């Protein structure tokens, strides 16, 4: 669970990040595809060209879901209901992704943010996202 | 492991500018801060509860001043990963009984160390190269254990 | 999420289990120590030989545990909290070592209900029992 | 792999009396069905929405016909599992892009499926060793990839 002290510095990243927050998360989409080949399958119709505006306009759409969890941290299954049916029984997105998407989300920032990124934050950082994944892969287990 | 010569090209002419004696120890004090059970592996280093006390710890910075040594010999042998690592096998598989996902954590930890230290030169064409190099060693570092 | 039949399924698999639990309880752990070298470092002073009465114990403490998080399904954090704490912000048990036991429970009922081990079930087992790990490592997330 | 005498000898003869033609489409769908994501893979495969669809379909059977025979040759070659399966590596790693986390998936349903048909029989130290022999497969078939 999220101490005090991991809210704070989770709340501090995302006031840091600022308006660039859809441009991360699409920067982190952009990272996974690369890297990790095996999560384009995973949208088969999407324009995944680098500067894609499909791209763009996805990352986008998980960053404010992010800021969503990030608003609600002890409320998160309520909070990504629809999300979570939506990757885990429809898309049935592999467990293993999001771990690769989060790790992307953390380099992307870690690239943007190197004086900000240290490794109590990036501690704080990574508990976040592996709340945001145990919910999204929820409906699972 | 097979690279294009853009990736070749890419991972090398970062590696010539790493400090070798600051980001191994970075990579492994990441590590142990950020999945502190890996801490467990380590009892001989002394109190690591708090970051500050990882980061700085002498012998944390000393040991992954080993590690970041055994990657650049792997960076070196691209084409012999079972080769140079036969030996860190043995040591992390029988000995240690290290599980495979822990370093492919580890090898996760230096792509952000990476990334922290060069910035957007850290693109993502030149993440996804060395995402190839550090799953190779964490494969060839897995073999021979079970 | 547990669905209606996972719970039927999980709670018809420990009645049948009955008075055996405590005992699969020791045998999956006996299970894990010696497929799994590793996870042995987490108990020291332990007698880990086979007919260990201290495994045997520990096989009951676990089995109860797992009753209890089957009692509460929807309510499990609050129903296992010292446990997570125990587990996650103490011992730090490598959340990989529950996937491992989760393993070794499995293969413990599949070699004693062979019949009743059937795909539905071992679905609905296996959910259930990473549901039980994701709180054990709660405190990590 | 190192298998001691007790360990070799106790896979060889458990393995001899699988029905070869069974038990690796059983470990299949039971893989398909415990963990759905991987259904994705083999989409050419039909409906794979219910256990009983999954467990019957013959392509699930007669592909896991294929895998079981995939670990038949590895127990054959134990002491050249990137051998045997240096061509399995390049179609699940290269071609496929198969996270080596679902080999691990596959080689401990493949031990649950052993552990139903084997009872008792199937006891903790013969667990012991089939694991071994189980993460030498998926550790091979995760080289020369990422
Ligand atoms: C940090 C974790 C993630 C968050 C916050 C997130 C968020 C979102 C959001 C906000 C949407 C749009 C929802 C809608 O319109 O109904 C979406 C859809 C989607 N996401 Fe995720 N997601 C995450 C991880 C993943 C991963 C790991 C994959 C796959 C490798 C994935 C696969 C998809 C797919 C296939 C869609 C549907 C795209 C389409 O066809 O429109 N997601 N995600
Ligand atoms: C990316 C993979 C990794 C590399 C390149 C690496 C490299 C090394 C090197 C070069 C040594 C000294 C070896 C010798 O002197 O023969 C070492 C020792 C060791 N490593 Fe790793 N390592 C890796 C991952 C891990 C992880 C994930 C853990 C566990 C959390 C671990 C635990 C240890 C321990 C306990 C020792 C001995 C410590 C001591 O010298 O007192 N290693 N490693
Ligand atoms: C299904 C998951 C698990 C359940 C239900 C479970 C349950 C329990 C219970 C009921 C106790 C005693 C609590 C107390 O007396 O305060 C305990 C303690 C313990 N467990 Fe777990 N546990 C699980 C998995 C794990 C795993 C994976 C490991 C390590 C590989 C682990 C390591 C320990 C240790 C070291 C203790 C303390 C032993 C001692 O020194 O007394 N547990 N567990
Ligand atoms: C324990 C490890 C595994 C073994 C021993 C194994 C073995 C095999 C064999 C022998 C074939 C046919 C190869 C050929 O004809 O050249 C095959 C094909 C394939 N495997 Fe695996 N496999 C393993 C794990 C997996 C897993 C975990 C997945 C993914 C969830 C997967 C997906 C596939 C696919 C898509 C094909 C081709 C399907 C087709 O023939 O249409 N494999 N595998």
């Amino acid at each position: 669970v999220l101490s005090p002290a991991d809210k704070t510095n989770v709340k501090a990243a995302w006031g840091k990040v600022g308006a660039h927050a859809g441009e991360y998360g699409a920067e982190a989409l952009e990272r996974m595809f690369l890297s990790f080949p095996t999560t384009k399958t995973y949208f088969p119709h999407f324009d995944l060209s680098h500067g894609s505006a499909q791209v763009k306009g996805h990352g986008k759409k998980v960053a404010d879901a992010l800021t969503n969890a990030v608003a609600h941290v002890d409320d998160m299954p309520n909070a990504l209901s629809a999300l979570s049916d939506l990757h885990a029984h429809k898309l049935r997105v592999d467990p293993v992704n999001f771990k690769l998407l989060s790790h992307c989300l953390l380099v992307t920032l870690a690239a943007h943010l190197p004086a900000e990124f240290t490794p109590a934050v990036h501690a704080s950082l990574d508990k976040f996202l592996a709340s945001v994944s145990t919910v999204l892969t929820s409906k699972y287990r | 492991v097979h690279l294009t010569p853009e990736e070749k090209s890419a991972v090398t002419a970062l590696w010539g500018k790493v400090n070798v004696d600051e980001v191994g120890g970075e990579a492994l004090g990441r590590l142990l801060v950020v999945y502190p059970w890996t801490q467990r592996f380590f009892e001989s280093f002394g109190d690591l509860s708090t970051p500050d006390a990882v980061m700085g710890n002498p012998k944390v910075k000393a040991h992954g001043k080993k590690v970041l040594g055994a990657f650049s010999d792997g960076l070196a042998h691209l084409d012999n990963l079972k080769g140079t690592f036969a030996t860190l096998s043995e040591l992390h598989c029988d000995k240690l009984h290290v599980d495979p996902e822990n370093f492919r954590l580890l090898g996760n930890v230096l792509v952000c160390v990476l990334a922290h230290h060069f910035g957007k030169e850290f693109t993502p064409p030149v993440q996804a190269a060395y995402q190839k190099v550090v799953a190779g060693v964490a494969n060839a570092l897995a073999h021979k254990y079970h």
